[PDB]
């Protein structure tokens, strides 16, 4: 087995709630 | 059981980091770190003779031995030649080369291009909000 | 009906009559011009 | 149409534009059109209509011809009921294409007519003083030109943040 | 004249505005890769088209890279040539 | 412009768009090259592909053994790594066909 | 337009008031570790991605 | 107002019958030049009063919002700034001193013109007391705050406007 | 030695073209289910708001497939070259010494002759995605507020007009403080130094 | 075109018009730009409807994105501007 | 008489050989016209690389030809690094590293051979109405897709750095020969350069095309 | 009680001190030093009033 040359990968952010409540007002 | 003198330290340290009077201009963390890498440049004599080697070459006193000696021993130097096994790898992409493979990216730019010690001695000298700083390297907090 | 009662903008807007999703394609050529 | 943009007329033979508008694109046009005179007569004082066509000189739009009194509001004058019925006739076409024709198979045959509503609920909260957390404040400032830009603001990022929930209170409630 | 927009850095760097971008971004990058797995999969299945139709391009001619110092579309031969290949393969 | 004989053009094609390449000992790809080679040379002019109903829609074109009932669509030679010793499938088979007429 | 606009549930306001590993699709390449491609509710990847592709895809968490 | 500090002047001629540019006029008495060489503080509050006074009139008449109200604040505003920053009347701070101010250049800069008409009722004449910039290598100007300071200045523009 | 460069070159040039040719025309002349026609390949920019603003989704994926089929002829028909040149001679992905050797050449990306894409495929590509989302508002209609609005971000707060319309000298007395002190710390004169 | 400015009353105070005059001319300039959008002979080639603006921009060039987040430049990946 | 101290000439000499032996060993790279170091006692020192008429811009840059130039150019630090130490390291070899990480930039933003982001477009060289020829149109990007971008390009330069330490480790004995024929000559041009590196015994890098 | 406004005024009262009624300030400004010495002076203050 071993790694793949093509993992799928991810980025993590940390969103504070104000900032989501933000995102989701002008998400319509 | 190793004995170290003076000279030995001052040449080691003068060949991995610098100018030996600065610690202040530069900060206690800097030395720190530096102190770090150099304690562990000491410790197997493979190591700490190339380096008394380089520094006695760069000073060019009379014993300057004429080069210092190459990293590689004369071995793989001679199982990577084009009567080798290892030379077809001189050939491949940059993508065979690579020394570091992550698959989860942080939202820092300090935690992809500095190693985790890096960053624990680093990371309080960003200009960032203490909530931020409070969430890079060990999770500990 | 009262169809207009149960209008929700989180699960999709929608009206009573079937879908008019009828369509066609020739080429992006013939489409194009 | 002047220079490579072009993108609206839609009966000259060249790439951009068909020849015949295809009928599932006139289907679309009707319903636009059919909705925004609809919403037109079912306001109370609102202008009268005069005339309704689609597609005329085969731009891919449609067209309504509204004919007003000159002596109720002698070329100065703008009540807050005038405003709030604009803006809901402005917004009936893209209501209407989006019940009828369902939401994913919408154009941008309407999108000027959203930029215009947008644009009425901003003069009525940034220079009118019609907002009710704003008060009667003035913020906006014309960019002298000659990325386009039409406005200019200096307002904090808080007093901002509160403006602009505002005009999209407005816009969800047309 | 500093930027005077601050509005997030504290699990991410965001300034006055720009929500608007993820959207954006994610949008982009999957409606290319959607493009791009449906053309894989169709030519993964008319593998041999291809190369019947390299040979014979190969042998009517095609400028070389070098030669040419100072092909948007198509003869006529070779779409005489085109069509054929479509009708036997 | 520059041209090429045929036997020239299939020595540059090679084996071609085979999707088993990259596997195959470098006799087998050869001969391979130069079988086709005739092939697509001489009996150029009347040379079609067989059938496709009678070959190419059981999925005979390309054979895995880890994915017989081709639920990865062809794929499986790439999804599917390959089995350790003693594990369910150990030695894995693969086939892959072009037929002529 | 007063008493009108929509709930924060979705609705409107007038005036007053798992993927399933079962057969082949179970032995791809990491299948159903953390490392896995996201799949679709039947067992296909997401946009019918496949490691042959030449572009990673990117992993919902 | 004039009956309650005795600032303002007294209204002359009300008409509404549209005659020049405009469709509705109101004059007032002025003073001798000695009352326009100086602003003090109530006078300036009594100017800004006077120039909302006319939206919300229409407004409280009609019983609707109109867009008169649309030339007032504009005004309004303009005189409020003045009042806050440049005169340092306010309580912003503690005193009315801010960090920051904007001074006004003289009409040289500009690419000026000549009409027939006299003088301005207030805007024209209330300009009697700011003595402008009129050489370049002499002038101040403060950095510009900081949008956490200028937070605190906008709010109290408003809180006058407000009162 | 020349000989096998060029026919790498020569395959790869080749490959292209007949992959693209071959996508239009599939695609004109056989998803249609009378003359066999051909496309001409170039987007406008009348073109491209054409199509952004009047179609469906599966328009603007067919379009992009005429884009992208050159390139995916080329990956489908190359040779792997990891296998042969860690075959003949046997921290990094070349330092594992195990793995058969079919499951260690895909420890990294493939040794592919013709890498990369051309710059206006891209051009195109994205200009047609950009289109279709910032000029057609289908399901985000509340991202026009902010539209032609600035916000005032970088600049003095206010700063009165240039000879060009007023006569006065002094916000470009000052502008021109502010390129030397970009000159002389951030860019320098040419790209590549440290500073002037 | 042979050669309004409100830059005038802001930074020079030159301010020599009545208070009626310009009352007149906003509340004109506010009933034009939201009520003459597409009417024959009162609103067209105008530059005081921004819906024009905005039409020209939407079908003539390509499509505008959003600040950046660096800091130095002013609110795109650009410096400021010349002044003159 | 030396104007010139000697732990200045030694590191400019070390620079310089660096460079000049890794573009030797390289394939398809120019020609070396001229190495000095310190000529006429003016502190400066550079590697002419001989300009021809031959060459056409219109043909396409492959991906090897890129790593390469990268690689060569990351040669001359890698070099003072492992000859003389890191606590030496000056900041002369300040251009090649902004050439590397612009050619690493342009590999990943816009000729999209990144496996990550994907071909998209966000670079574009453009040239001037004619300081330099060139300047570029960048695209604003949020904070996902700019560390996506920067992790790749960071994975790119590293690789770039230990294939480059890797090629002057193998040469050390034609590293040696040639910075000390640049210390005592002070000039070299490029038949005599490939005379000395050949005379002993210097390890081309394949090519597997 | 209909000639009342309802214009907000945001650093009104409690709202005077270092977040002025900012939601988000401290997610996007480091603290000042002289906020820091107002809170200390604050915090001294009305923690020896307890024992004054």
């Amino acid at each position: 087995h071993g790694w793949h040359w093509n993992m799928p990968f991810s980025v993590k952010t940390e969103l504070p709630d104000w900032y989501k409540k933000e995102v989701e007002r002008y998400s319509y | 059981e190793l004995r170290l003198d003076d000279a030995t330290l001052a040449a080691v340290s003068r060949t991995l980091m610098g100018r030996l009077d600065v610690v202040d201009l530069i900060g206690r963390n800097t030395a720190v770190e530096a102190a770090e890498r150099v304690r562990d440049a000491l410790l197997h004599p493979e190591t700490r003779e190339r380096l008394l080697a380089m520094r006695r070459w760069v000073e060019g006193g009379p014993g300057a031995p004429e080069f210092p000696p190459s990293p590689l021993s004369p071995e793989q130097t001679a199982a990577m030649s084009p009567s080798g096994p290892l030379y077809g790898n001189l050939a491949l992409n940059l993508d065979w080369w690579r020394r570091r493979q992550d698959n989860v990216i942080s939202w820092s730019a300090m935690e992809i291009l500095m190693s985790r010690r890096q960053v624990d001695l680093y990371k309080q000298d960003a200009d960032m909000t203490e909530g931020a700083i409070a969430k890079l390297g060990p999770p500990p907090a | 009906s009262n169809w207009w009662a149960s209008i929700n903008r989180k699960t999709g807007i929608r009206g009573p009559d079937p879908a008019p999703a009828e369509e066609h394609t020739n080429g992006p050529a013939r489409d194009i011009i | 149409t002047a220079g490579d943009g072009g993108g609206l007329v839609g009966g000259e033979g060249v790439e951009g534009s068909p020849d015949p508008i295809p009928p599932q694109l006139r289907r679309a046009v009707s319903v636009y059109e059919a909705g925004k005179a609809l919403l037109a007569y079912i306001t109370p004082d609102y202008e009268e209509i005069a005339r309704v066509s689609v597609c005329p000189l085969n731009v891919l739009t449609g067209f309504t011809l509204f004919v007003e009194d000159e002596d109720k509001n002698v070329n100065a004058i703008l009540t807050r009921s005038e405003l709030e019925g604009r803006m809901v006739v402005h917004l009936a076409g893209r209501c209407a294409e989006k019940l009828v024709m369902g939401e994913g198979q919408m154009t941008g045959m309407g999108s000027p007519d959203l930029f215009h509503a947008n644009l009425i609920a901003r003069e009525m909260i940034m220079s009118m003083g019609m907002g009710r957390r704003t008060g009667p404040i003035d913020l906006l400032r014309v960019a002298a030109t000659s990325p386009f830009y039409y406005h200019t603001t200096d307002m904090s990022t808080e007093q901002a943040r509160v403006a602009l929930a505002e005009v999209v209170e407005l816009l969800d409630a047309a | 004249p500093k930027r005077r927009r601050w509005l997030l850095n504290n699990g991410s760097w965001n300034f006055w505005f720009n929500f608007d971008k993820l959207y954006s971004e994610e949008i982009v990058t999957t409606w290319i890769l959607e493009s791009l797995i449906q053309t894989y999969k169709y030519l993964h299945k008319n593998t041999e088209l291809l190369d019947f139709v390299t040979n014979k391009f190969i042998t009517l001619g095609y400028i070389a890279p070098e030669n040419a110092n100072l092909q948007s579309e198509l003869l006529s031969t070779k779409e005489i040539i085109l069509t054929n290949s479509f009708k036997r393969f | 412009t520059e041209s090429y004989p045929a036997a020239v053009a299939n020595d540059i094609i090679g084996m071609g768009s085979w999707r088993l390449k990259d596997d195959v000992d470098p006799v087998i790809e050869f001969l391979v090259a130069r079988l086709e080679g005739c092939w697509r040379e001489i009996l150029d002019t009347d040379l079609c592909l067989y059938p496709r109903e009678k070959w190419k829609e059981q999925g005979w074109d390309l054979v895995d053994s880890m994915d017989p009932h081709q639920e990865l669509e062809g794929f499986s030679y790439a999804d599917i790594p390959d089995p350790a010793k003693g594990e369910a499938g150990y030695p894995r088979l693969q086939l892959e066909n072009r037929v002529y007429c | 337009t007063t008493g009108f606009g929509w709930d924060p549930d979705g609705s409107l306001r007038y005036p007053f008031k798992t993927p399933d590993l079962s057969g082949a699709r179970g032995k791809t390449w990491f299948a159903g570790t953390a490392y896995d491609a996201p799949r679709n509710a039947d067992g296909t990847f997401k946009h019918g991605w496949h490691w042959n592709m030449p572009f990673s895809v990117k992993t919902e968490l | 107002l004039r009956d309650r500090y005795g600032r303002v002047e007294l209204v002359e001629r009300v008409s509404i019958q549209p005659k020049g540019r405009a469709y509705s006029r109101t004059m007032f008495q002025r003073g001798t030049d000695e009352e326009y060489q100086l602003m003090t503080r109530g006078r300036l509050l009594d100017r800004i009063r006077l120039a909302l006074a006319g939206g919300f009139a229409v407004r409280t008449a009609l019983g609707e919002e109109t867009n008169f109200t649309a030339a007032d604040i504009k005004r309004a505003t303009r005189m409020a700034k003045k009042y806050v920053f440049y005169y340092g009347f306010s309580e912003a701070g503690g005193a009315g001193i801010t960090t920051w101010a904007n001074q006004p250049y003289s009409g040289d800069f500009v690419i000026g013109q000549q009409r027939a008409r006299k003088v301005v009722s207030t805007d024209a004449m209330d300009a009697f007391a700011d003595w402008p910039t009129v050489s370049e290598d002499f002038r101040f100007d403060a950095p510009s705050p900081s949008d956490v300071t200028w937070h605190r200045y906008t709010d109290e523009v408003r809180r006058v406007l407000k009162g | 030695k020349k000989s096998f460069k060029k026919k790498y070159k020569d395959k790869a040039i080749i490959y292209y073209e007949v992959g693209k040719f071959v996508l239009n025309y599939f695609l004109n002349n056989q998803l249609t289910q009378d003359i066999t026609i051909f496309g001409n390949d170039f987007l406008n920019l009348k073109t491209i708001n054409y199509l952004s603003l009047y179609n469906s989704k599966n328009k603007i994926l067919l379009q992009l497939m005429l884009i992208f089929g050159g390139k995916i002829s080329q990956l489908l028909s190359s040779k792997n070259l990891v296998k042969s040149l860690k075959q003949a001679s046997i921290g990094m992905p070349l330092g594992q010494t195990h793995l058969l050797p079919k499951a260690l050449s895909v420890l990294a990306k493939p040794m592919i002759f013709s890498d990369g894409y051309n710059n206006q495929n891209l051009k195109t590509a994205t200009t047609l995605l950009l289109s279709f989302i910032h000029k057609r508002y289908l399901y985000r209609k509340n991202l026009i507020v902010p539209k032609l609005l600035s916000f005032a971000d970088g600049n003095i707060l206010d700063e009165p007009p240039s000879p060009p319309f007023s006569s006065l000298l002094i916000p470009a007395k000052r502008f021109e403080n502010y390129k030397r002190f970009f000159r002389d710390t951030l860019t320098g004169d040419k790209m590549g130094q440290r500073k002037s | 075109r042979r050669p309004n400015g409100s830059f005038k009353e802001d930074f020079f105070g030159s301010q020599r018009d009545e208070v009626h005059e310009k009352n007149q001319v906003v509340y004109q300039l506010t009933r034009h730009a939201i009520t003459h959008y597409k009417k024959p002979f009162k609103g067209d080639y105008s530059l005081a409807i921004p819906t024009n603006l905005y039409v020209t921009d939407l079908f003539l060039k390509l499509p505008t994105q959003s600040i950046s987040n660096l800091t130095n430049v002013e609110n795109h990946n650009l410096s400021i501007k010349n002044k003159i | 008489p030396d104007p010139i101290p000697p732990q200045l000439r030694r590191a400019v000499s070390v620079y310089e050989a660096g460079k000049a032996l890794l573009a030797y060993i390289t394939p398809d790279y120019e020609e070396i016209a001229r190495v000095s170091v310190c000529p006429l006692n003016v502190l400066t020192g550079f590697t002419l690389f001989v300009e021809d008429e031959d060459k056409n811009v219109n043909a396409i840059l492959t991906r090897s030809e890129l790593e390469g130039r990268m690689v060569v150019h990351l040669a001359g630090r890698c070099a003072e690094k492992l000859v003389m130490g890191e606590g030496q390291m000056t900041g002369m070899g300040s251009p090649d590293l902004f050439h590397a990480n612009l050619i690493a930039r342009e590999m990943i933003m816009s000729m999209g051979m990144g496996r990550r982001t994907g071909p998209i477009d966000l670079l574009r060289v453009a040239a001037t109405s004619e300081g330099d020829p060139f300047y570029y149109h960048t695209t604003d990007m949020s904070t996902e897709q700019a560390r996506v971008a920067l992790a790749e390009v960071v994975e790119l330069l590293d690789a770039a750095e230990a294939k480059a330490m890797y090629g002057l480790a193998i040469n050390w004995r034609a590293l040696q020969a040639l910075t000390q024929a640049l210390l005592d000559r002070g000039t070299i041009t490029g038949k005599e350069v490939a005379h000395i590196l050949e005379s002993n015994g210097v390890i081309h890098f394949p090519d597997p095309y | 009680a209909a000639a009342k406004l309802d214009m907000t005024i945001f650093t009104e009262g409690a709202n005077s001190r270092w977040p002025y009624g900012i939601e988000w300030l401290d997610d996007a400004y480091p603290k000042p030093y002289w906020v820091q010495q107002q809170e200390a002076e604050a915090a001294e203050a009305q923690a020896k009033q307890p024992a004054a």
